[PDB]
């Protein structure tokens, strides 16, 4: 049953700066992992899929990297639209899986 | 393309097919191997009216759209066009989705008869993965 | 353009079951496959399960089999039940496509006595 572990926990940061998220999967997954974005009072939000593949629709300073366990999402120069919490899921093996969430706070 | 046959197991285990939902790598390149011929542009059109697209045959009346197949239901709302490339991509994240119904691997018939109950995992060795 | 939408009771008893539905407007139901995701009160993510077109459904453990998807192709709907819950089942409930494009606005149940 794959556990996904988000660090850290928090982030806080000033608008423009360059921030990177971490999502670490206890087995190997492969390219099997996806981002989301939610805002406050607000659904959730797919960012990216399969580890980098980017979607229409999204702001292009998102991009993921990463294979088999270790993943990441950056965002370059964040801006006040992107703070919220931000989710990894894996669809590699029944049951999907969530990591606990990192929150992107305004510093 | 025509892929060579450890040329392919190290691209579809790049493309995350290593073990996905209990199905291990040489699945996946047998599957290739009896429904294409590791061929990204092969094509067959069925007694159906629907057409198999692509290095992993995918069909035209439940998964992509090919404009001349009668109910039509783009599950992986994709054109066929589309999984005839070199770049196996799309044509890895539509089987990703069909093998995520309950028929598994099922849904390709070479597979079910060629590859199911064989040693799959001889597809890939002798291979630099 | 696809559109998402989530109803039922906002406060049930427990031991009922809880039953939501999720309406789908602009596409067919028959083309794609469907899921089921909720969120407990400290942003916790669990997925529930999802019917897939022909019909199979995959649920999550977590769940004691508890609960079933079904849906109706002449409605455009499909539906969640979840049986005996409990305070534990209290969360926020979103329906949603299998690949996580489509999310309707989720709806927030309360399991409380009354």
């Amino acid at each position: 049953d794959i556990v996904l572990t988000q660090s850290p926990a928090t982030l806080s940061v000033t608008p423009g700066n360059s921030v990177s998220l971490s999502c670490r999967a206890s087995q190997s997954i492969g390219n099997n992992l996806h981002w989301y974005q939610q805002k406050s009072h607000e659904s959730p939000r797919l960012l990216i899929k399969y580890a980098s593949q980017s979607i229409s629709g999204i702001p292009s300073r998102f991009s993921g990297s990463g294979s088999g366990t270790d993943f990441t999402l950056s965002i370059n120069s964040v801006e006040t639209e992107d703070f919220g919490m931000y989710f990894c899921q894996q669809s590699n093996s029944w049951p999907y899986t969530f990591g606990g969430g990192t929150k992107l706070e305004i510093k | 393309k025509v892929f060579g046959r450890c040329e392919l197991a190290a691209a579809m285990k790049r493309h995350g097919l290593d073990n996905y939902r209990g199905y291990s790598l040489g699945n996946w390149v047998c599957a290739a191997k009896f429904e294409s011929n590791f061929n990204t542009q092969a094509t067959n059109r069925n007694t159906d009216g629907s057409t198999d697209y692509g290095i992993l045959q995918i069909n035209s009346r439940w998964w992509c759209n090919d404009g001349r197949t009668p109910g039509s239901r783009n599950l992986c709302n994709i054109p066929c066009s589309a999984l005839l490339s070199s770049d196996i991509t799309a044509s890895v994240n539509c089987a990703k989705k069909i093998v995520s119904d309950g028929n598994g691997m099922n849904a390709w018939v070479a597979w079910r008869n060629r590859c199911k109950g064989t040693d799959v995992q001889a597809w890939i060795r002798g291979c630099r993965l | 353009d696809v559109q998402l939408q989530e109803s039922g009771p906002s406060l049930v008893k427990p031991s009922q079951t809880l039953s939501l539905t999720c309406s789908v407007t602009g596409d067919s139901i028959t083309s794609d496959y469907w899921s089921w995701i909720r969120k407990f009160p400290g942003n916790r993510l669990e997925y529930m399960g999802y019917v897939s077109y022909s019909g199979s459904t995959y649920y999550n453990p977590s769940l004691k089999s508890r609960i079933s998807i079904t849906r109706d192709t002449s409605k455009n709907q499909y539906y969640l039940d979840l049986n005996s819950v409990t305070t534990e089942d209290t969360a926020t409930y979103y329906c949603a496509n299998w690949a996580g494009d489509y999310w309707g606005q989720g709806t927030l149940v309360t399991v409380s006595a009354a």
